[PDB]
RNA sequence: CCAGAUCUUAAAGAUCAAAAGGAGCAGGUAUCAAGCACACCUAUAACGGUAGCUCAUAACGCCUUGCUCAACCACACCCCCACGGGAAACAGCAGUGAUAAAAAUUAAGCCAUGAACGAAAGUUUGACUAAGUUAUAUUAAUUAGAGUUGGUAAAUCUCG
């Protein structure tokens, strides 16, 4: 995409790419940083390249930045229980503190791995159905089994109507 | 142990945008809501009510809601839990120290 | 959609094309479509014989005796499909058939020779 | 190349053309380097290098450039204006 | 405690004897392509991606298990004397559940005849891949394996892939998978081509066979004709661990043999073939220690 | 987030989930720009008191409209509803008038699945199953006709 200084963080890739995926207690991200300084300055790149990152992955998380209220740049974390994790960033750069944010709340690789396998253990191998959820629609195409008539007309005995005009006579 | 809201917004942060009814705050919440044609990130705004017992509440205030077990009315599904930025007077809460927007008001190296 | 009434129940869909049928063995509501609906995926069941002369049926033994657990109902055609599995004793009236089935061909037996005098 | 008759200036613009040659690196002999972005006056070309078997999807003009190059994996998109000699 | 194809001493050996040719483990494959990418790098970063990319070709070069074959299965559950000319076909009961191990399942048929048995072996794994199908097999045993077919694509010397389908159609306990395995290796040693398994995954299939056939003939030539004799004699050695008693591995004992000497211990005691061996031997010892 | 109904069982479970809600997403039109009571407190549930609430991040209007499809939402002659009132109901299967450019059988069975009921053998079911009709689409062969021939764009000769 053309407009914009980093284009490449306007993009689905990059927006999935970035990995923090909090724990279920946080509910709101608060950043509070300054727009000056030499200081702040990690502060700024976080706002800029990972918020974006972050927020995509934690799509019911409240975030929220305020712009030179306090001398110096932080992250709060409030979550469910009331309580409240304070984080300094100060010299800090941009990717110490997505490591460090990572480390306090994240989830283990072991966490997310194990939820995954839950996701993927949704669609059955065996079942039968749409294409959207399952591998086979009818069982005619199942290798050994009988082909579905729209492709392989029956036997004309396998056919009811050749049954009935025998019961008949 | 049953106490609970059906609302998604069990806490939230936001302005106070106006104090005009009794023991009542007006309160501006704003979200990242990300745009799916441009995949870029711009801010939503909603408005909630939320009970102030002691008025305490400034316009300009950052305060955090938390959500009422019980409704109080139709509007108002939350009551006022901290005031986090007092609107103008604020105490930075890494140093402790009072501050007007970067500058500090009372040094926090000259304790005595 | 909401119903007044009714149990969870495991039947069979009927899913096939003409002359060619085939069975979803599926839990779902009582009032429900055949065809529609359904709380789970059971099995599947293939009436016409393959390639090898056998007909195929698949069971998820861990769901059915979930539901069966909660106390849905089974089809009489399911019941007799876990009772041939071995899963459940025989349907009485999979014994009772097979002792008629029986008597047929002892009568067709005995008018086959009186026929043939 | 340009003359009354048609014929002349076939000739004209063929004995001609061979004195403007230009070399043409190809990797591997079939496509071309990496890829590619241009705006000539009006006309943006864009061409991406494809692998082996991907053969020349390209603006017939294009194609048949390639072919006298020996350029034979291309994509290549042209917009803007589509005239010809840009 | 006889040693078994997993035994780390007998992994090592035929690891070390496989060997790591880099450009035919990573080979360009047949399958859709799509545009190369580039990287500038350092001597050290080059040195570091070609690092991984061979424990990468080890992961590649995992060898597929050999088994014994398996027991036939015959059990019957039950038998139901009334059901007796009921059905004129059998019912096949699979049960699938996703968390079972493949081996766990319970696959049980109705016979007409009444009786209910546990499914055979070949039943079992068809009806597995029926309801949980993994790319690869087909449910009918294809055409491909019958010896016809298995000759015709031995003479375009596809070898290796034979041994590929092989492991993705059958089971590595079943009666086709160690038949074909079997067959397969014997042509090899018919026509001397070796070589063709040599940085494959397959190759400690062909050395495990040898060994226990005996017959260490074809492949000790070829090792050593290769100017390998470290494998070679990694190769007697692990014959001898496989046969400890046994005139050679005992007179290697005795005469407290090197490597070398060890290959011509072997060449006299037991060997089919010593002619061939000790020519070979002698022209590599001799033309090696001249020209270097 | 679940009241309720239902099934099972003592309970606990479980299936369908009304009402109430809201992180987010959601047709056109701003020549629809204001809506006109649309808020809150008190506390006892009332008296009373503050003067608010929605809205250019589209309120309030007007037009068009089933749907994001293992499905969902809505309707069930009309008067959103159905006490009442128009009035006497196929938007069940077949059929038929009218109407439209728009044309399937006034057919056979409960034999299989499903549903209802039965302790049960079982009965019923225009669901459905197997059929009937139709070049609407695919496929298979038994079947040759249509369109086109200035350029785009494959293909032309002589008459009028
Ligand atoms: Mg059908
Ligand atoms: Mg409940
Ligand atoms: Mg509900
Ligand atoms: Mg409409
Ligand atoms: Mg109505
Ligand atoms: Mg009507
Ligand atoms: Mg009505
Ligand atoms: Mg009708
Ligand atoms: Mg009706
Ligand atoms: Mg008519
Ligand atoms: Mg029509
Ligand atoms: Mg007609
Ligand atoms: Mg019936
Ligand atoms: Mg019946
Ligand atoms: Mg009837
Ligand atoms: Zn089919």
């Amino acid at each position: 995409p053309m407009k914009g200084r980093f284009p490449i963080r306007r993009t689905l890739q990059y927006l999935g790419q970035g990995d923090v995926v909090f724990k279920d207690s946080v509910k709101v991200m608060t950043v509070n940083y300054n727009t000056h300084g030499e200081l702040g300055e990690g502060a700024r790149k976080f706002v800029f390249f990972n918020i974006p990152q972050i927020q995509y992955k934690n799509p019911w998380v409240q975030i929220t930045m305020f712009k030179n209220m306090t001398p110096s740049p932080f992250l709060r974390f409030y979550l469910d229980s009331g309580e409240q994790v304070l984080v300094d960033v100060e010299s800090k750069s941009n990717k110490e503190i997505v490591e460090h944010i990572r480390k306090i709340l994240g989830k283990n690789e072991e966490t997310l791995e194990k939820e995954e396998q839950e996701k993927k253990q949704l669609s059955h191998p065996a079942h039968f159905g749409p294409r959207k959820y399952c591998l086979r629609e009818c069982m005619c195409e199942v290798e050994g089994q009988v082909p579905c008539p729209g492709l392989v007309p029956l036997p004309k005995e396998m056919t009811g109507k050749y049954k009935a005009a025998l019961k008949a006579t | 142990s049953i106490a609970r809201s059906s609302v998604h917004a069990k806490w939230v942060v936001g302005k106070v945008i106006g104090t005009a009814m009794q023991k009542t705050a007006k309160v501006r919440v704003t979200r990242l809501v990300l745009d799916p044609y441009l995949l870029k990130y711009f801010n939503k705004r909603k408005t909630y009510f939320a009970h102030d017992a002691l008025q305490q509440c400034t316009v300009g205030d950052i305060v955090l809601l938390k959500a009422l077990p019980v409704p109080r009315t139709k509007h108002v599904k939350h009551e006022l839990a901290e005031i986090i930025f007092k609107v103008g007077q604020v105490i930075d809460p890494v140093t402790g120290k009072p501050c007007a927007g970067t500058t500090y008001l009372e040094s926090p190296i000259s304790p005595e | 959609r909401a119903y007044r009434g009714g149990h969870l129940t495991i039947r069979l869909a009927l899913g096939g094309c003409t002359n060619r049928p085939f069975y979803r063995i599926v839990a779902a509501h009582s009032k429900c479509p055949r065809d529609g609906r359904f709380v789970e995926q059971l099995g599947s069941y293939d009436p016409l014989p393959n390639s090898h002369g056998e007909k195929l049926v698949a069971l998820n033994f861990d769901r059915i005796r979930h539901w069966i657990g909660c106390g849905a109902h089974l089809s009489k055609p399911v019941e007799k499909l876990l009772g041939l599995s071995g899963f459940y004793p025989l349907h009485p009236m999979m014994i009772t058939n097979a002792e008629r089935l029986r008597r047929k061909r002892a009568r067709e037996v005995l008018l086959a020779s009186q026929k043939t005098d | 190349g340009k003359a009354t008759e048609r014929a002349d200036a076939f000739r004209k613009a063929k004995n001609r053309a061979v004195h403007y040659l230009h070399y043409i690196e190809r990797y591997e002999d079939h496509t071309i380097y990496h890829d590619i972005s241009l705006k000539f006056k009006r006309t943006h070309i864009k061409m991406k290098k494809q692998p082996r078997g991907y053969g020349l999807h390209c603006h017939r003009a294009i194609m048949t450039i390639c072919r006298l190059i020996g350029i034979k994996d291309l994509y290549a998109k042209v917009s803007g204006s589509v005239n010809m000699l840009n | 405690r006889k040693p078994t194809f997993m035994d780390e001493e007998v992994q090592n050996i035929l690891i070390k004897m496989t060997g790591l040719d880099l450009q035919k483990i990573f080979k360009p494959a047949l399958q859709e392509l799509k545009p190369p990418t580039y990287k500038l790098m350092t001597q050290a970063q080059l040195e570091e991606a070609t690092k991984q990319a061979v424990e990468a070709a080890k992961v590649r070069l995992k060898m597929p298990p050999v088994l014994e074959e398996r027991a036939p299965i015959n059990d019957v559950l039950a038998e139901d004397k009334i059901l007796e000319g009921t059905e004129t076909a059998k019912y096949v009961f699979t049960d699938i559940s996703y968390s079972i191990p493949h081996r766990e399942r319970f696959i049980v048929v109705r016979e007409p005849s009444g009786t209910l048995r546990k499914a055979s072996w070949e039943e079992r794994d068809r009806m597995i891949q029926v309801y949980f199908p993994r790319e690869g097999r087909r449910i009918l045993t294809p055409v491909i394996f019958k010896e016809e077919n298995l000759q015709t694509m031995y003479s375009q010397d596809q070898h290796v892939d034979v041994l590929n389908l092989c492991v993705a159609q059958f089971e590595p306990d079943s009666a086709e998978y160690i038949k074909i395995h079997h067959h397969t290796y014997e042509d090899i040693d018919k026509c001397g081509k070796y070589d063709l398994l040599r940085s494959t995954r397959h190759f400690g299939g062909m050395a495990w066979y040898f060994v226990n056939k005996k017959k260490i003939d074809g492949l000790l030539i070829d090792q050593i004709q290769r100017d390998l004799v470290s494998d070679a004699t990694s190769l007697v050695h692990l014959y001898h661990i496989l046969h400890p008693d046994g005139q050679s591995a005992q007179e290697a004992k005795k005469q407290g043999a090197e490597g070398l000497h060890l290959i011509k211990v072997f060449a006299k005691t037991e060997a089919q073939k010593g002619a061939y061996i000790e020519l070979t031997l002698q022209a590599y010892q001799e033309a090696f220690i001249t020209h270097s």
